[PDB]
């Protein structure tokens, strides 16, 4: 109820949709003053700023990031590394944390979904919403994360089909 | 000694001639020596 | 002895033919040349004439003296009275029957004439005489001095060996001078001692024969109604084709003919030496020839890339010579052998831009070779490491700038370079 | 050894019937046959002299 | 004893050899082969020389008509012409104006010079390889002559040698040999019967005192002129003449390995090509006991003189210590050295000077003196003479000439390419555990 509020207000100003021919495909994310955004959504940035500028990539993590401009530096999303296991908010409700796993219950996920940030109940992004795969009821998700030290880890399960 | 030219008579001299100039009654070679033995 | 093998000539006869050149036009000279036969080497022919050689008139064995028919009488000269020349003037040495032997240079033809009379005797025929040297340096007169060689010349005696000619019995000679006039009548006068068979056409026809016997005959009453032959009985002359034949297929004997070829030596010439001057895996000759000079090469191995040249002005002649051999034959003199060892240009032992050179003047296609695929070794080598070091750069930085604190931290940011 | 031949009589090569200087016209009828003979050679050195 | 070695076919240059049977004193066994031969079996099929046209006389019949013979004459060509008008000296030969009637009859036959001056045309096949030996077992020498093939031994005082086979069935001699004038040339002659004229062998004959000979040559009969009595004919020129005029050089010019063409038997001497291996039977009483004979210990070997040359460019001292003074034998078992010595005389202290030859740059090789083994090493300087006037005293092996500068620039910069990969995998192993370690915590 409430939770797609608030992520709709977190989310309203700084998640920006990519288009190709009309058709949204995946989403941007601008955070630490970096733009991430994945390999296989292809298409034009509907921001007019983000879309002239040159994403530096890494087809290993499938990351492409770049340097977001000091005039937009305060307005993006706060991200930390300390994540107990448990409840987090996403887009479509919740999703839970176990044994270092992001599940998500059934009905929901298709293409088109892809780059959503995980939030929690501060407001701070923990992961990076990149696949998904079918396990029994409960699909799990291959994502990003970090850590203490400073290493972005991909967590990838078995045979994930790309949003 | 014998001459190079395989039908010669030699002379005292040295000197060759023919083979049928040995005993021929006209005086060939110095000294006569063709016509010695005839 | 010597007349053992002169008395066979004695029983021939010399005779008349006909030649193209006779000093005015073509007539029947007594001189008639068959063959001359050149293959001795220092210049020496063997004449083939209808005159003989060697013997009298009268049939006797005078000493240099030659022996021709003139018109059916049988006259001689003394043989230093005789001459003959090819292009420049030649020297009879010796004759033995129809067969003279002289010594001669090269030319297109041969003019064997003398002088009896005010009457001067000729004949030319096209045959060519040819001077053959010895030994691998070609001359046109022979030398002063050099070495002796094996070669085959004319043997100057007159000796029984293979070789024989047929002579055959001589045909009716035919005579106009015999047939004469009386009055009006037509009559045939033999020579003294002699028979002859006359054959006329002017009434029916008529063969008869005579023996010593001056014969008129009442009808015939021209001198062209008759012909008057001659016959010879105790004679041969040479199977010619310049003559008739007589009836009867017998040959009737052979005789062998004095001047064969046999294995002598000549003086052959020498060549300077050249002026050798050697080189790295080569070797240079300086060449002056006196007269035209064959130089053969070869090498001594497997294949000879022989060389084979008549020399005759100054010649320089570069050659290579490789480890397994070469070896020179220049005019007349023996082969020279040649060997080579390894003197490269540079220094073996060090700076390595002339070890290079060294190996490269040694062996000129391993040494490029070898550098070829040094190089490439070398080159994929650095190339491979320079890309593996470019993706572990890569791997340790990936996840650290995907971070949005961005930071390195402080061992992987010098060692790695990165800022 | 050789057997020459003048009629129908053998005779040896190097002792002739005949001779050139004693029958001129004869001699060389003697030679007419012995051509294809090996002792031509001896026949006529025999009938060389006397 | 039995002893098989194997020397190389080149005449003139020394060849040494010890047998060692083990409780016996070294036998020094030195051959030098003076003269080696190569006889093929050769079978003379014809001779040819020039020829010589013989012109029968022309038979003359006055107002009738000849006819021809046959007389099977070789190339006899004949041809009968009517209606000429013949002139003798003395006038006129018939009384005729027409109806008058010549035979011209020509034939072939060879050339009185045919006993000096001919050519033979032989076959070649199966050669034999024939040596003059000069063999030096134990200090006794003996010139001998033997026969190259699986058998045919040669026996003195009980020594019996056995020359192998050749390794190289070669021969310089083709199927086909024309030999003329001494020399030997390689031409492929027509057989008896396919004589063409203007060629090589428009005259054949068996032998040169055969009977029956060949004759293609072109022959025929022209017109006599107008007024004459002579037989015309026109033929090819002669084929042997045309041969000598247009000869290569002959086969001891020609041919391969520095072989030397010799005419009367038909041979080449002296071709250094391949190589004869030997054996031997050496009776037990030309051996003697070691304790009879200088036993040596300690010695040392240093190289005085060392130049990578074809005569004996290394000079090498011995520093010994023996038991006895006398002779004893110098041999190198490997193909780096020639040795010259073959036997020094030593005495009971001293030094020993010998003399070698080698093409290494580097020379490294086991000498063996009376009977133990020392091992001489140096370096060899070039020479200075380019080109030389004597063969190659020794065998040349494969990385003979490269010098140890060389070995150095192969090896820092063909291995160390190896390393530097090496290293590049290891460093590329590390980042690849350690990206991965630090992504295991998550
Ligand atoms: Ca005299």
């Amino acid at each position: 109820g409430k939770r797609q509020r608030m992520v709709m207000k977190l989310e309203s100003d700084k998640t920006f949709p990519i288009m190709l021919e009309g058709k949204i495909n995946g989403y941007a994310c601008v955070v630490g003053g970096k733009l991430f955004r994945p390999m296989h959504v292809e298409g034009k940035i509907d921001n007019d700023v983000l879309a002239a500028l040159k994403t530096k990539k890494a087809s290993k993590y499938d990351l492409e990031y770049a340097d977001v401009p000091q005039n937009m530096r305060a307005d993006t999303f706060k991200y930390t590394h300390e994540k107990p296991q448990g409840y987090y908010s996403w887009h479509h409700g919740a999703v839970q944390y176990e044994n270092g796993r992001f599940t998500v219950p059934k009905g929901v996920g298709a293409k088109g979904d892809s780059g959503r940030p995980i939030l929690d109940n501060q407001g701070r992004v923990v992961a990076i919403v990149l696949g998904g795969v079918n396990e029994g009821s409960r699909t799990a998700l291959s994502v990003v994360m970090w850590n203490e030290k400073g290493v972005t880890v991909k967590y990838t399960p078995e045979n994930c089909e790309q949003w | 000694n014998e001459c190079n030219i395989p039908g010669n008579f030699m002379c005292s001299n040295g000197r060759c001639i023919p083979g049928a100039w040995q005993c021929d009654g006209l005086p060939d070679c110095f000294d006569k020596s063709d016509e010695k033995e005839c | 002895s010597t007349e053992e093998l002169f008395n066979e000539y004695k029983l021939t006869r010399p005779y008349m033919a006909r030649c193209i050149r006779c000093a005015v036009g073509s007539c029947h000279s007594p001189i008639a040349i068959e063959a001359v036969k050149s293959d001795g080497h220092d210049g020496y022919v063997r004449l083939q004439t209808s005159s003989q050689y060697g013997l009298d008139s009268s049939g006797n064995l005078k000493g240099r003296t030659m022996r021709y028919d003139m018109h059916g009488t049988i006259k001689e000269i003394p043989l230093h009275q005789v001459s003959l020349y090819t292009s420049r003037p030649c020297h009879i040495v010796d004759g033995h029957g129809y067969f003279l032997l002289a010594r001669c240079p090269a030319g297109d033809s041969i003019t064997m004439e003398f002088k009896k009379d005010s009457v001067r005797h000729s004949c030319s025929v096209p045959y060519e005489v040819k001077f053959n040297p010895v030994g691998r340096e070609l001359y046109t007169h022979p030398p002063e001095h050099g070495v002796e060689q094996a070669c085959q010349v004319y043997a100057h005696d007159a000796q029984n060996r293979g070789a024989y000619v047929e002579m055959h019995l001589p045909g009716s000679e035919v005579d106009s001078s015999l047939v004469s006039l009386s009055g009006s009548s037509v009559t045939v006068t033999p020579p003294d001692g002699t028979s002859a068979l006359v054959e006329c056409e002017c009434g029916g026809t008529k063969i008869s024969e005579t023996i010593n016997k001056t014969k008129q005959f009442s009808q015939c009453t021209k001198k062209e109604q008759c012909r008057a032959y001659r016959l010879q009985n105790d004679k041969w002359v040479y199977n010619s084709d310049k003559l008739p034949k007589a009836a009867g297929a017998t040959l009737k004997g052979k005789l062998h003919v004095p001047f064969l070829l046999a294995d002598g030596k000549c003086t052959v010439p020498l060549a300077p030496e050249p002026m050798i001057t050697f080189g790295f895996r080569s070797v240079s000759l300086k060449l002056h020839p006196k007269n035209p000079t064959y130089l053969i090469t070869r090498q001594l191995a497997d294949e000879p890339h022989y060389t084979h040249e008549l020399i005759s002005e100054p010649a320089v002649r570069n050659f290579t010579v490789t480890e397994k051999g070469w070896e020179f034959v220049w005019g007349n003199h023996p082969p020279k052998r040649f060997w080579a060892q390894e003197t490269a240009p540079g220094n073996p032992h060090g700076l390595p831009h002339e070890v290079i050179t060294h190996y490269y003047h040694r062996y000129p296609m391993s040494t490029i070779l070898g550098l070829s695929i040094c190089a490439a070794i070398a080159t994929v080598s650095v190339a491979a490491s320079t890309w593996l070091f470019c993706r572990s750069r890569v791997a340790c930085l990936t996840p650290y700038r995907l971070t949005p604190n961005a930071r390195i931290p402080f061992c992987l940011a010098v060692l790695c370079c990165a800022r | 050894t050789t057997m020459c031949l003048l009629a129908n009589v053998t005779f040896p090569c190097a002792q002739p019937p005949i001779c050139y200087d004693r029958k001129p016209a004869e001699t060389l009828a003697m030679l007419s046959v012995n051509v294809d003979n090996p002792g031509y050679d001896e026949l006529l050195e025999a009938a060389v002299k006397c | 004893y039995e002893h098989a070695t194997t020397m190389p076919s080149q005449a003139g240059i020394s060849y040494n050899t010890i047998v060692n049977r083990a409780g016996y004193a070294p036998l020094p066994i030195s051959i030098t082969p003076t003269k080696i031969k190569l006889i093929p079996t050769v079978n003379l099929e014809y001779v040819t020389c020039h020829y010589k046209t013989g012109m029968d006389s022309p038979a003359i019949k006055c107002c009738g008509s000849q006819e021809c013979t046959p007389t099977y004459r070789p190339d006899e060509q004949c041809k009968v012409f009517t209606g000429v008008y013949p002139f003798m000296w003395g006038g006129a030969y018939c009384f005729c104006d027409t109806e008058n009637t010549q035979v011209s009859k020509a034939y072939v036959m060879k050339s009185d010079d045919c006993l000096a001056d001919h050519a033979e045309a032989y076959k070649a096949h199966t050669a034999s390889v024939q040596a003059f030996l000069n063999i030096t077992v134990g200090e006794h020498s003996i010139v001998t002559t033997v026969y190259v093939n699986g058998e045919t031994p040669v026996n003195f005082n009980g020594v019996k040698i056995t020359a192998g086979p050749l390794s190289t069935a070669w021969t310089p001699f083709d199927r086909k040999i024309v030999q003329y004038a001494g020399e030997i040339y390689n031409y492929d002659f027509p057989e008896y019967g396919a004589g063409q004229p203007g060629a090589f062998g428009d005259i054949q004959s068996r032998t040169v005192s055969s009977s029956d000979l060949y004759a293609n040559t072109n022959l025929v009969l022209q017109r006599p002129k107008a007024g004459a009595i002579h037989v015309p004919y026109t033929q090819a020129p002669s084929g042997f003449e045309q041969w000598k005029k247009d000869k290569a050089p002959s086969l001891k010019f020609t041919a391969p390995f520095g072989c030397e063409i010799y005419t009367n038997p038909i041979r080449a001497e002296n071709c250094a090509v391949g190589s004869i291996p030997l054996a031997f039977d050496i009776p037990d009483a030309l051996f003697t006991r070691v304790s009879e004979t200088p036993t040596l210990s300690a010695a040392e070997c240093t190289l005085n003189e060392c130049v990578y040359s074809s005569d004996f460019g290394g000079i090498a001292t011995v520093k010994y210590s023996a038991s006895k003074s006398g002779k004893c034998a110098v041999h190198v078992p490997s193909g780096t050295a020639t040795l010259k010595e073959a036997a020094v005389e030593l005495t009971e202290q001293g030094s020993a000077t010998i003399h070698f030859s080698t093409a290494n740059i580097h020379p490294e090789f086991r000498l063996q003196i009376c009977t133990s083994y020392v091992t001489c090493k140096g370096d060899c300087h070039p020479p200075k003479d380019h080109i030389v006037t004597h063969p190659q005293y020794h065998a040349q092996t494969f990385t003979a000439a490269v010098s140890k500068t060389a070995w150095t620039w192969l090896t820092s910069l063909l291995g160390g390419s190896a390393v530097i990969i090496i290293i590049g995998l290891v460093l590329a192993t590390i980042v690849a555990m350690y990206v991965l370690t630090n992504q295991k915590h998550n």
